[PDB]
């Protein structure tokens, strides 16, 4: 979601929802709205290495900067590895990922892990809800599969439910009957109704084949699922 | 005295030399309200006792907390 952000004083005093059809429509979510307070709590102010009591001081970059230096030289390729994470900027990964170029270091481990049968992250489209939010609308009928889009996706389920109040269409949670506020048939959990529903047997599959624009979400949380592939 | 100057006259009468007022505070005493100076200690530039600004409204960040545990 986009943002103008009402900073004052070298101090962000509040933040405000940039709108944007696409996206926000002008309603961000009220856990970001409120997220800016975390940034004034305990922050990474200095530098701080481990003495020979294990203990961590502050220290000058040229030394704890020095040291790693010390360590990232000798390892180079193997027996080594990098732990990206959910909200890290994607340049530091470019530069950290060159780095490990450098020394042929070809792991690249991230936060979440996401199941490639016959590799999806070529595609690059595997895992892109390739239907914009902005798309869901015109779409006839639309499904839903495991975690409830309001709490990964709250401006989003504001979408379905506005949907709900306009364009009328169905949509059925699997896996789970969470508290929606809109209606959504009820469906017990996957080993059935995936085949079930793959088969076309399911009836609810047959309203599926009954109504055109699909649309079909997965819950990015079930990608994992250990067996989630 | 052979120091004498001005602050040294209470506010009241600070009023009545400058003559804002054509009555002197004796037959007109004012408000005597709680939180009000009684002594006037003048003005203070030199000696220690000397105004000195400063920083208000505490911190910032705050920044983190080191570990006290070893490893």
């Amino acid at each position: 979601s986009n943002i103008v952000v009402s900073t004052r004083t070298g101090e962000v005093m509040r933040i405000l929802p940039r709108m944007h059809e696409d996206i926000n429509e002008e309603w961000i979510s009220d856990k970001t709205r409120f997220a800016y307070d975390g940034l004034k709590r305990q922050r990474l102010t200095e530098p701080m290495v481990r003495n020979e009591k294990g203990l961590l001081t502050y220290t000058s970059w040229e030394d704890a900067l020095s040291r790693v230096a010390g360590m990232l030289q000798s390892f180079q390729g193997k027996d080594v590895a990098a732990i990206a994470g959910g909200l890290v900027d994607a340049e530091a990964l470019v530069a950290l990922k060159d780095l490990l170029n450098r020394v042929d270091s070809d792991t690249l481990c991230t936060e979440e892990v996401f199941p490639t049968a016959g590799a999806g992250t070529d595609l690059r489209s595997n895992y892109l809800l390739n239907t914009t939010i902005a798309g869901v609308e015109e779409a006839d009928v639309v499904l839903l599969v495991g975690t409830n889009p309001r709490f990964e996706a709250p401006l989003f389920n504001a979408r379905i439910r506005k949907s709900w109040l306009h364009n009328d269409l169905k949509v059925a949670l699997i896996g789970s009957p969470v508290d929606l506020t809109y209606t959504y048939d009820h469906l017990g959990d996957s080993p059935k109704i995936l085949q079930d529903i793959a088969s076309g047997s399911h009836p609810f599959s047959q309203v599926l084949k009954e109504a055109k624009k699909p649309m079909v979400v997965l819950g990015s949380s079930a990608l994992q699922r250990n067996d989630g592939a | 005295f052979w120091d004498v100057d001005g602050s040294m006259v209470p506010p009241e009468w600070h009023r009545w030399l400058h003559s804002m007022t054509d009555d002197p505070p004796t037959t007109k005493p004012l408000t005597a309200r709680k939180f009000i100076w009684t002594n006037h200690k003048f003005n203070v530039t030199g000696t220690p006792e000397q105004y000195v600004p400063y920083s208000t409204t505490r911190k910032k960040i705050q920044e983190w907390i080191p570990p006290s545990t070893p490893y």
